[PDB]
């Protein structure tokens, strides 16, 4: 209802189409992005192994991939909207001491979002990949 | 040697009661002691707006003392302007109003302390009191007498015993565990808890409690639910319309943790429809509550089921004496240069966490 | 096999809640069973005055069933006119409305039974609820919110924790012992009792209680006093101005036993002067309370310290189910000629006391 | 109430037997209790070790205290119209009360019989008949 919000929405409807193309890729290939990125994460951080392994279970591994889906859907919302504000208020507020109380290494969650960034932007044009990359980086910066 | 502390103004009430330490007039009972040492003490309730007494002295202050019942928000902006700041104290428990992440990641040399333990018994007693008042239908019963009525059938028709009910806590830290201890001799059907971390096995068995690992499975079997959990992502807005529809029909919900863990308009709609039979507690969002906040006027179908109070459970005169003693202990550990703090009181020691 | 039972009229409230058994509309849930069994059942709330339905049928009745929340007074006058009466039942606990002495001294062949045990937990919970409400200053705090105010210092200045207080019960039978049990995990300083007979040593040690043999010595050391005793000479008018002046200054008093154990005007004066900081409970004299009874409007100096309710603690829906079941059990022991009553339920077996 | 006013005015204006009875009960009340207690314990040696509800030196003094209570209560009744204050203060649930204490009710009745004999012996024949009815009202509730 604020004039700045209405302006950001009208731009999606009436002007540039890069936000529209980015959202088409993130929704249409969402399951491939998470599966491919999870494989790369566990090769770089073999702490899916017996010891610590916060994600050691078959059950705990599935909970980790669920969280990756959360952040991909939240980045999709931000692209469609004007901005990163909904990403901050929903996905980042208590994050860090939340993950600390769970036993989850925070820098490994950052690395999962890096791996989703590489797969997703690989499917986009050069220009669309630069615009989309800034939203992923906003999440990575809060966790590393 | 320069100290700013911000508290509320209590007005005429401060002269009625000497043990009301956490206010502007009474100064936590440590003025005289601070003056007898060589220190300067600024005391004010004026903390909002860039033209504030607080901001007037932030550039200069060595120490700031805050209270969770009138919090000075220690923002990164203020942290950058606070050229001499070395110590932040909470005269109580609760540090949401301080930007600990900014201090930690930047690596500033500011330590942060609270007096942990001093509030947990007072809050746990308030939970027990609210559960009994709601379950036994006390509020409309006292109202009949004040209003010169007498009609027993209108009270009895929605009054129960707490014996034989199933009771669950969301969160099993210091406060939630003390709620479970006080419930044991009331003979509940079973006691249940949900938490990101398990209780040790000896603690579980002392109170007969069972861990439930899924939040929707917990609330679906409970007659009474109490919230005793911190505020973060995935706790913010947890009590919404979708989760409320998994509660049993006609149970009771209590919250003395944080207001924003609930969606305010959604719990009011649940109370009116009968999904909840009653709601109570002392925490709000926004806080202090606007005069039109929906939790003030909401009722169940009989005109009752509301046991709200303003935010005061942790401010009894017994708790205020503990806050005053603990604050002077922390200050003296700093003044002497021993830094012999109680381990549990440390949240940040020179901008970093301990383990 | 003519049966008269007197209960109150619940009006429209009876249709709202089917477990409201103890009223004229719902007939303790046994009407269909009695009719199938071939007995005649008169149900009425009209019990006062010589022109009453109760008096209309008493010369005839075989059985009379009563409730302490609307008692039919079974006077010697009525007892002489009741030529077929063989059995009086209390659907609940409490028989002050029956002339047991007359029946026993005359040697009449009338059995008198009650459902002992069925009310004790409900009353004990109500004592715990009232102590917490008074000590923590709940009533004025809920008032601020309903009235669209917010002023924490006005509540906090007279609010305490129950932890660390000394607590005493006058009477240590079934209800007072269950109050002591529920207080153990709240960490009082000490628990004390006064009674004409000692608790067994095992029971004393389970709750850490100490017997005090002199009433004035008991109340002089207590922060909180609760009354759980029967009414007779030597308890009638016990709480008067002289004994009240032996209480500590500023303590709390709770009474869910009998109103006439207190001198009503004397406790009201003690509350206004500050000898007492609060008073609460659900029993009155006379009862139901007149519209101008002094306990309705009395307050302490701050306008609070009052937690009175109408007389309802023993009438929760959980308690009502217990004595519906207990009344049918007693009636059947009679109907069958087994007379296999529960020993604890007998208060008179054909005009005689037991053991 | 007019009936109560009438009974008070009688004490002030008419017969003097109530005044004489009260003079004796207050004037030698200590001798009446001491002498009656001796006679009670000779007829009911249950100051003895067993049950002995009144066995101790301390419990014997509690018993004589109760005897003083009833003598002061009967004195009030004589001064007033009537036996109503006796019923409502001293007899309410008295059988169940003493039963919960372990003290035999018929022995309390015997104590009031012994106080009746000593007090009445110090009075004129006519005053002793009038006073005697008040003692009997207590005895009848406990036997
Ligand atoms: C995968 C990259 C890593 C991993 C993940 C992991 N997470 C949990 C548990 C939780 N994750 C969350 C996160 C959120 N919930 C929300 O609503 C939001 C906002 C959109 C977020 C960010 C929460 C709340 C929990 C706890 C509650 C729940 O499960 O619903 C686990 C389970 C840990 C356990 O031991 O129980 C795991 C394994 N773990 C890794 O090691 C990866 C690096
Ligand atoms: C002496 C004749 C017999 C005797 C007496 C005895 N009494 C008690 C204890 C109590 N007596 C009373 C009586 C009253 N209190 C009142 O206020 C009134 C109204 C005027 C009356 C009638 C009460 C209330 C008690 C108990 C409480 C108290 O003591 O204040 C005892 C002590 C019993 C014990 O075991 O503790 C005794 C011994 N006992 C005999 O055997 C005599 C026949």
């Amino acid at each position: 209802l604020s004039p700045g919000e209405l302006d950001r929405i009208k731009a999606f409807v009436t002007s540039g189409e890069s936000r529209l193309r980015i959202a088409e890729t993130l929704t249409g290939s969402r399951e491939r992005i998470i599966k491919s990125a999870g494989d790369a994460l566990f090769q770089k951080r073999p702490d899916v192994v017996s010891p610590g392994g916060n994600a050691y279970g078959e059950e705990m591994t599935a909970t980790c991939l669920r969280d990756m889906d959360y952040y991909l859907r939240l980045i999709t919302y931000g692209v469609v909207a004007g901005d990163v504000t909904p990403i901050e208020e929903i996905g980042l507020v208590g994050v860090r001491e939340m993950y600390k109380s769970l036993g989850t290494p925070v820098d490994a969650v950052a690395q999962a979002v890096r791996e989703m960034k590489a797969v997703a932007t690989g499917m986009m044009s050069g220009d669309d990949a630069a615009e989309a990359g800034a939203y992923f980086d906003y999440v990575i910066g809060a966790m590393e | 040697m320069k100290i700013v502390l911000v508290l509320y103004d209590a007005g005429k009430h401060a002269a009625d009661e000497e043990k009301l330490y956490g206010c502007t007039e009474n100064k936590l009972g440590i003025a005289n002691w601070l003056k007898d040492q060589g220190h300067e003490l600024i005391t004010t309730s004026d903390k909002e707006g860039g033209n504030s007494v607080l901001d007037q002295h932030i550039p200069d202050a060595d120490i700031i003392i805050t209270t969770p019942f009138h919090p000075a928000y220690i923002t990164k902006e203020r942290i950058d302007k606070a050229k001499k700041l070395k110590l932040v104290v909470v005269a109580g428990v609760g540090s949401d109003h301080i930007d600990l992440d900014y201090i930690n990641q930047t690596g500033k040399k500011i330590s942060v302390l609270e007096v942990t333990g001093s509030n947990v018994v007072s809050v746990a007693e308030h939970v027990l009191m609210t559960m009994l008042v709601l379950v036994r239908n006390f509020v409309p019963a006292h109202e009949q007498i004040i209003n010169h009525d007498w009609e027993v059938a209108a009270i009895a028709k929605d009054a129960y015993d707490i014996e034989g009910k199933t009771i669950a806590t969301i969160g099993a830290g210091r406060i939630g565990y003390r709620v479970l201890e006080r419930l044991v001799p009331f003979n509940p059907k079973e006691l249940l808890y949900y938490d990101y971390q398990a209780l040790p096995k000896d603690a579980e068995e002392k109170v007969g409690a069972r861990r439930v690992e899924n939040i929707e499975e917990l609330v679906a079997q409970a007659d009474i639910v109490t919230i005793n959990a911190p505020l973060h992502a995935g706790t913010k807005g947890l009590i919404n319309k979708e989760l409320l529809s998994k509660f049993k029909k006609g149970p009771w919900l209590v919250n003395p943790a944080r207001g924003a863990i609930c969606v305010a308009e959604d719990v009011a709609a649940a109370l009116e429809s009968g999904q909840l039979r009653g709601y109570g507690g002392d925490v709000w969002f926004p806080q202090p509550a606007p005069k039109d906040h929906p939790w003030r006027d909401m009722r169940n179908k009989y005109g009752a089921g509301n046991a709200m109070t303003p935010h005061y459970s942790g401010t009894t005169l017994d708790a205020q004496t503990r806050y005053a003693e603990g604050t002077k202990n922390i200050l003296e550990s700093f003044f002497t240069g021993k830094f012999d703090y109680r381990p549990q009181d440390i949240i940040l020691l020179n901008g970093e966490y301990v383990t």
